[PDB]
RNA sequence: AGUCGAUCCUAAGGGUCGGGGGAACCCCGACAGAUAGCGCGUUUCGCGCGUACUCCGAAAGGGAAUCGGGUUAAAAUUCCU
RNA sequence: GUUUAACAGCCUGCCCACCCUGGAAACGACUCAGUCGGAGGUAGGGUCCAGCGGCUGGAAGAGCACCGCACGUCGCGUGGUGUCCGGUGCGCCCCCGGCGGCCCUUGAAAAUCCGGAGGACCGAGUGCCGUCCACGCCCGGUCGUACUCAUAACCGCAUCAG
RNA sequence: UAACGUUAUUUUACUUAUUCCGUGAAUCGGAAGCGGGGCACUGCCCCUCUUUUUGGACCCAAGGCUUGCUUGCAGGCCGA
């Protein structure tokens, strides 16, 4: 018990040398690391013109859960349940003499299908991926949902989009219909996203993005202004 | 040729702290300016624990 | 994630060994320097047979590309003599000449008589 | 019509410099938080010899900041040092001859070698044997320190800019006469090929403006502009004025 | 020929990856970069270190180890003792 | 002509360097030259370093010289004696030691080897854990190796006064 | 010499393009705490990051709190 003691370190500039620290900012990343952390600045510090601007507004947290939690009882047939409807039809082509089968009522995908719906009036409700890269594939569809009264909502993932429609990235997703049941509330969710995107069209269109500084530039600026309206008061 | 498969360990090896390394006379200096120097880190610690007192 | 390190390093990932559908080769090749292609002929010059009277030692001409091991084991294997060491020379014309002296308990008379030198 | 010597210069393999037993590079220690902040203490371990420089280089030993080892250095000698001195290199290290300081924390009116052009450089300026800079003035709005280096040239660097205290040992080198060509000749060997030299005027004109003529002259004016090619600026290049003064 | 050399090391330098040029033959050469790997214990997996060439370049530089005596027409610090 | 190899043991201990006692002017010691000493001289006693130093084993059984017997065509046969004791040196070749002069010249790197600072970790009671100690056991690749090296063995058209 | 508009030359602001420097990319920016100073009274503002008689050494955490279960030992926070 007596033979216990403490040896404590005294740490400075040419003391005790310190321990293990943590240097992950200062780390000299590999060249991908880097690159794709310099595109991310470039892009916040330049100017966004207003049709990218637009998507940099995406759906809220709890709409975007209420409309993907709609959205997940629309899924298309994977492959395993269309091979299976598909030899039960085989099966029953001769012995129920072809029996009727309701339509079914899933969710469009494929930025072709949604266009050409889309521009024959089609659609009833369109998801648009924040992060499509190039994004010149989608960045005229807000526009044109626009311009054809179809209510259109910008929402983060295109991965999760296409884990919605069984692949791994999806463009957009559309919905041309919904079910009874459904209906009260999908009128719920398109007047949400009508007030949240298709009406502010027009005000987003002259909204400018970006240039935003760094943090240590900004608190530069910020401690100039400071000074500033200490001497002018 | 001082390989030790080659030569005796007492041949190449000197009985003292440092040995075959540092002279004698070396490393007593190094022994004594060691403990005066502690023995000093030690005084002006105590000195400045007396004044950060006094104060 | 704690690093400790500015220095980056490539992390180690998992190797796995090659397990070809098919091998690129049919099947083995034959052993070209098997015993007979390593002791081409015993040396019958003057020379060769006072190493044999006196050293207990053999003469043979041997592959070029024999080693001192592989000439002592074709030896034995040829003849069922120990050897006790091998040395090996390259002649001006070219060609792997080997002198194999044989332990005490071969003689090489014996051995070069049951040879037919 | 053929290529002349100070065009053959620069594409070197002759004209290379002898670095064949100099001891590396002298510069300061790396910038780090020690030295910018506080002080570290090192020891001067030795005083070498650098062939082909004037001026003596010091072994100086350093505990390294974060790692457990020696950090091992080479410093361009000032005067005054010697081995087992204790050397203090930061922004807070005393005013002594052989510390290496922030031009910020070295008043007016200081003499100081291996002064750095840009913070972190490791020194570039007043190195060569008996050769310093003074510090002028401070300028704390944009943090510039104003210096006088050996030719009398003021110039502006950043405050930050660290220099060794003193002057640089071994003046007065070149006060002493060689008296024959052997001297020169060992000097310049450890230097470069650059020594003896042929005068213009007693070579052919195939390789030279000044060569040919049947009496030894340049026979045109030896100043020759700024924008002269290469081959054709020889002489006095883009001279303000000649003779005496 | 384990003992004499090459072989090993590196010198001036040479040849290169990546990168940068170049119509291209090629040019610069570790300089635009996720290095080779190295130690400890092991259910062969874990832990800890890891600054972009572990390549060529000396039968006079550096460098593991042999001595007498004898022997052939011609070999020996290599053959015999 | 009257010889003694590598290697192993013991002894010795150049010129230096180092250690203990002690405390010096009337200064002393000292080299061819210098130089050294209260930061400890002279003096007394020791430690270490080199050796291509000494003795022993190797090793006299070998080599050499001399004197005999024998086959006398082919015994590479057979036997004895000696190989000892001193001197000398601005001598000659090589190696080493320690000083001094010279430089605006300061006169390589790496492989490799040795030593040291630290002590995480580690063992038992008639056996355990370690052990750079002594002895014993096994193995050691590939290529070059003849000869000339020159008034004829290389180059100069040659067996060329270069 | 200004309301409108054209033209030319200078001064100056930003940083992400571009250029340059250093490093084995090892404490960069802001704030807050531990200590030291004054004020008058409980708050303010002003400063520091621990090392300067010596040719020494310095790494791989002691200690405290807290969990698995009662520790072969192992997992977290402070120390930092
Ligand atoms: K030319
Ligand atoms: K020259
Ligand atoms: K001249
Ligand atoms: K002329
Ligand atoms: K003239
Ligand atoms: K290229
Ligand atoms: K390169
Ligand atoms: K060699
Ligand atoms: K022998
Ligand atoms: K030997
Ligand atoms: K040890
Ligand atoms: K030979
Ligand atoms: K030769
Ligand atoms: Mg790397
Ligand atoms: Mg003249
Ligand atoms: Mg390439
Ligand atoms: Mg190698
Ligand atoms: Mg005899
Ligand atoms: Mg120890
Ligand atoms: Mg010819």
């Amino acid at each position: 018990n007596p033979l216990f003691e403490k040896r404590p370190k005294q740490f400075g500039i040419g003391g005790a040398l310190p321990p293990k620290k943590d240097l992950t900012r200062f780390v000299r990343w590999p060249q991908v690391v880097r690159i794709q952390r310099k595109r991310r600045i470039l892009k916040q510090r330049l100017k966004v013109p207003p049709s990218l601007n637009q998507f940099s507004k995406t759906l809220d947290k709890n709409l975007a859960t209420n409309l993907f939690k709609m959205l997940l009882k629309y899924r298309p047939e994977d492959k395993a349940a269309k091979k299976e409807r598909l030899l039960k039809r085989a099966q029953a082509e001769a012995e129920g003499k072809t029996p009727e089968t309701k339509k079914p009522i899933i969710v469009k995908y494929g930025l072709k299908h949604i266009t050409y719906l889309i521009e024959q009036n089609k659609a009833q409700l369109v998801v648009i991926a924040h992060d499509v890269d190039p994004i010149e594939l989608v960045v005229w569809l807000p526009a044109l949902c626009r311009k054809m009264e179809i209510p259109y909502c910008i929402v983060k993932g295109k991965a999760r989009l296409g884990s919605i429609v069984h692949k791994k990235t999806a463009s957009a997703l559309c919905l041309t219909t919904v079910k009874n049941e459904d209906k009260m509330e999908f009128s719920r969710i398109l007047e949400a996203i009508k007030a949240n995107f298709n009406d502010k069209y027009e005000e987003n269109r002259k909204k400018w993005g970006g240039g935003v500084m760094g943090s240590k530039s900004q608190a530069r600026t910020k401690a100039k202004e400071r000074v500033l309206a200490k001497e002018a008061a | 040729e001082y390989k030790r498969s080659r030569l005796s360990r007492n041949r190449r090896t000197v009985n003292r702290a440092y040995g075959g390394v540092l002279s004698g006379s070396a490393v007593r200096e190094r022994i004594i300016r060691a403990f005066l120097v502690e023995e000093q880190k030690i005084v002006k610690k105590v000195l400045k624990i007396q004044k950060a007192k006094e104060k | 994630k704690i690093r400790t390190k500015v220095t980056f390093h490539r992390p180690k990932t998992l190797k796995k060994d090659r397990n070809p559908k098919y091998p690129r080769i049919s099947a083995p090749g034959r052993n070209k320097l098997d015993q007979y292609g390593i002791l081409k002929y015993p040396l019958t010059t003057e020379s060769a047979m006072k190493k044999i009277e006196d050293n207990n030692t053999l003469v043979f001409i041997v592959d070029i590309k024999a080693d001192k091991k592989k000439i002592k084991d074709a030896v034995k294997k040829m003849y069922d003599i120990q050897t006790k060491k091998v040395n090996t020379l390259i002649r001006p014309d070219g060609t792997k000449k080997a002198y194999v002296r044989l332990t005490p308990d071969y003689d090489a008379l014996d051995v070069a008589n049951k040879i037919g030198i | 019509g053929r290529v002349i010597r100070a065009q053959r210069k620069g594409a070197g393999s002759v004209f290379k410099s002898h670095t064949h037993h100099r001891k590396g590079p002298a510069k300061f220690r790396s910038l780090d938080y020690g030295e910018r902040n506080g002080y570290l203490k090192g020891v001067v371990s030795e005083i070498i010899h650098d062939p082909g420089r004037g001026a003596p280089l010091a072994r100086v030993t350093f505990r390294h900041p974060f790692r457990y080892k020696h950090q091992k250095e080479l410093f361009v000698a000032a005067e005054g040092m010697y081995t087992g001195q204790f050397i203090y290199c930061g922004k807070k290290a005393n005013l002594m001859v052989g510390n290496v300081l922030a031009l910020r924390s070295i008043p007016e009116g200081a003499v100081v070698c291996n002064v750095e052009h840009k913070v972190g450089d490791r020194g570039v300026f007043a190195r060569c044997s008996g050769d310093y800079a003074i510090v002028i003035s401070h300028n704390p709005d944009n943090g510039t320190t104003r210096i006088k280096l050996p030719s009398g040239a003021k110039k502006i660097v950043p405050s930050g800019c660290r220099a060794m205290i003193g002057q640089v040992a071994g003046g007065g080198r070149t006060e002493k006469p060689m008296l024959k060509a052997g001297n020169a000749y060992h000097k310049y060997r450890v230097k470069r090929n650059c020594w003896p030299k042929v005068r213009g005027v007693a070579m052919n004109p195939v390789e030279h403006p000044h060569g040919g003529g049947n009496h030894q002259h340049i026979g045109h004016a030896s100043t020759v502009r700024r924008d002269a090619p290469p081959g054709q600026k020889v002489g006095l290049i883009a001279a303000r004025r000649t003779g005496r003064l």
